């Protein structure tokens, strides 16, 4: 249920934003994944 | 949905054009959770206790004893709920402003709804993290005319009940005095228990500068940054110590450690922009838009954050 | 106004010292309690919380209540008030109390009287000594250890 | 001086009749309302609800604010209020208004259907010169101090 | 000079790094607070009145009426935008509130500003109140937020 899935079709607008929810959420997720702080 | 209305296909289409929020870089991934609220509160309760007297020899016989007290503290988190509008261009009219390399109005200053849309959602992102740092909302580079905003939604930088040091301003270019502050508030920090956690230390691109230059006779393969890093090591048990710079903080300086159990963001699941349904429509081409944006969530312990600020004069 | 103030914290407490963490208003009771101490409870005729307290009398439709007071009608000292039955916890002036009260807006070993509001003051009918010095709590707020014994004599 | 009042009531409500069940201080916005008015909402200074407000400014800091006022400061006239945000829903001067209004606790006897009103210093409707409101009843009495009218506001007038 | 999009082209690309004091600019059409029942209504421009109170002007007859720069009691509205291709001034009459910036006669918040003869805000018949302090964009060019309420003595 994210924008991200090709396959979602979203049905109304409220499950619209809910996956627009989960997409920021994934990728805030993806962002920390990909994130190496420089030491020193 | 996404055949029966073009505006939601094309956000759906655009919203990964739009950056991640610089806020990101400034905390932990543990110490973020979301949460499920519009607007409204959350509530949480802590205990603590203390001890009223110096304790009673048990000689003889004794009927009064020293008594150790008990206490509540209830912790509230506010949330806020608010709205932008922007005008746009409808769908159907937009073959009549096409041109060689732009769609839009220049004359009068109109956009296709996808790039309006990015650019206001950008602007958005901007003003969000400018409250999640300073702890205001405001549009004024000077800082007035603030937005009145409810109790309990607090910023890094203007968290109550926190250590402040303030570099004079005869002493505002002077690297050794600023270290000095920074190593008093250092002291003053009370971190306990949650003590082997790494550090984080956010600094203006001036500070940053004076960091760079050699420790002070100068010595060789050892700067302030370095000296500052060793400081910080000595107090969070040799734990890792980040160093951000932020154009948004001025001749400041916020040192604060990454653990969850000390400082914690807890926004909203619809903190960032997010599309309304209601779009205005009329005989002519102009439409209008609105996002929605959701703010408040930041929990922190007090005596935990170190706030040093280099006046200017 | 509140044994425990009205507003939430903005914070979490940082609970990893131990010193200094009981000059509070919502410290009930006394640093000092006995097993064998009198203990009554009163209705309250505002908020009489750590404050002497007198006996009230009404039209004698309903019973007598408790209110902020001292001088020659001082009946005893309060020191705890359960909020929602507005129950005065009451510590009679015939049995010795020390703990920390409201204090008139000193040094330890004066000597302190309760004046027409309940709050002690500087000194003559009452044997009450204070422990320590003043702490402010509030721009008007202020308390103070004390140890009360009985009555004196004129 | 709540939208709601703060003390808990001991006793359901006995909804059988019809009749004069909207004489409450808890009836917000206006008994007729159309589709296209304009509606602000603002940081409230005070408890201005049900009264004609006044745009507040302060050091500049801070944003503007509404308070409750009139006379020739009068802005608009405020109709409902959120609590939990501070909000201040407030119909401007130049849009007209048909409701339920504070009324000045003094000849409110005197105040009958068909009376020229005009707000005061305090947001309060008192029989009279720059502010067109008619009262279209009398005075309701809710508490021995709060005393509200029926009154139409249609703008400033020469 | 005075129009709302200047004629003369940028040398250099702006920098879109900051979002603060970025709108107070003469391009920016409109008002700060919009509401979606907002009566606008477009009219034959005569001169310019961008950003100034009009007034109705009547010709021979042979032509409409049209709305020229000008205030005092013959004020009719407040020009919030125009079209220059086809000359046309957007208008919102005095009848609806507006909030926005406008032309300041060459001012603290608080301060009651009226409409002169030129269709410029001049502190004084009370049209508007000032929200902040006159903010220069040109020798001659003075901005400032107004809130305006129709007209009361």
């Amino acid at each position: 249920a994210s924008l991200l899935d090709s396959n979602f079709v979203p049905i109304n607008f409220t499950e619209f934003v809910q996956a627009i929810s989960n997409t920021y959420k994934q990728r805030r997720i993806q962002f920390y994944e990909n994130l190496k702080r420089h030491k020193r | 949905l996404f055949d029966e209305n073009y505006y939601a296909k094309a956000v759906a289409n655009i919203i990964g054009e739009v950056k991640d929020p610089i806020m990101y870089k400034w905390f932990s991934p543990d110490q973020i959770e979301d949460v499920d609220l519009q607007m409204g509160y959350q509530k949480t309760v802590k205990w603590d206790a203390f001890l009223n007297a110096n304790p009673t020899t048990i000689a003889n016989e004794v009927n009064t004893i020293s008594t150790i007290g008990f206490s509540s503290e209830v912790v509230r988190l506010n949330y806020l709920k608010l709205q932008y509008k922007f005008r746009h261009l409808k769908q159907t009219s937009e073959k009549f402003y096409t041109s060689d390399s732009y769609i839009g109005d220049i004359n009068n200053n109109l956009l296709p709804f996808a790039q309006a849309y990015k650019l206001a959602s950008s602007e958005i992102i901007k003003l969000i993290n400018h409250f999640v740092l300073t702890g205001t909302v405001s549009i004024q580079k000077d800082g007035k005319n603030q937005k009145r905003l409810l109790p309990n939604m607090y910023g890094l930088l203007n968290m109550p009940e926190q250590i402040k040091e303030e570099v004079a301003s005869g002493d505002k270019d002077k690297m050794d005095k600023i270290f000095e502050k920074i190593e008093a508030g250092l002291s003053k920090l009370e971190l306990g228990d949650e003590f082997s956690t790494p550090m984080m230390v956010i600094v203006d691109p001036a500070t940053s500068l004076k960091l760079v230059k050699p420790y002070a006779a100068a010595s060789s393969c050892e700067k302030w940054e370095d000296v500052l890093i060793q400081t910080i090591k000595a107090i969070n048990n040799r734990e890792d110590v980040y160093i951000e710079t932020s154009n948004l903080l001025k001749h400041k300086i916020l040192i604060y450690p990454l653990n969850s159990e000390l400082i914690k963001f807890k926004p909203s699941k619809y903190m960032l922009p997010t599309p309304n349904e209601q779009v205005d429509k009329d005989s002519t081409d102009v439409a209008h838009s609105y996002i929605d944006f959701v703010l408040g969530g930041l929990l922190a312990t007090r005596k935990t954050i170190l706030q040093v600020n280099i006046k200017q004069s | 106004l509140m044994k425990n103030p009205q507003q939430d914290s903005g914070l979490l407490s940082n609970s990893i010292d131990f010193r200094d963490q009981n000059l509070i208003f919502s410290n009930s009771g006394g640093v000092c309690t006995s097993s064998k101490d009198k203990i009554e409870n009163y209705p309250a005729k505002g908020y009489p919380y750590k404050r002497g307290v007198k006996l009230s009398f009404g039209d004698g439709t309903t019973e007598l209540e408790v209110e902020a007071g001292g001088g020659d009608d001082l009946y005893g000292v309060c020191s705890d008030i359960d909020e929602f039955s507005g129950m005065a916890t009451v510590i009679p002036i015939t049995n010795n109390f020390t703990g920390y009260l409201t204090l008139k807006k000193v040094n330890p070993g004066d000597k302190l009287n309760f004046n027409q509001h309940g709050e002690l003051e500087k000194v003559k009918s009452v044997n009450a000594i204070a422990l320590s010095k003043a702490h402010k709590l509030t721009e008007d707020l202020f308390i103070v250890l004390a140890s009360v014994f009985g009555n004196r004599a004129i």
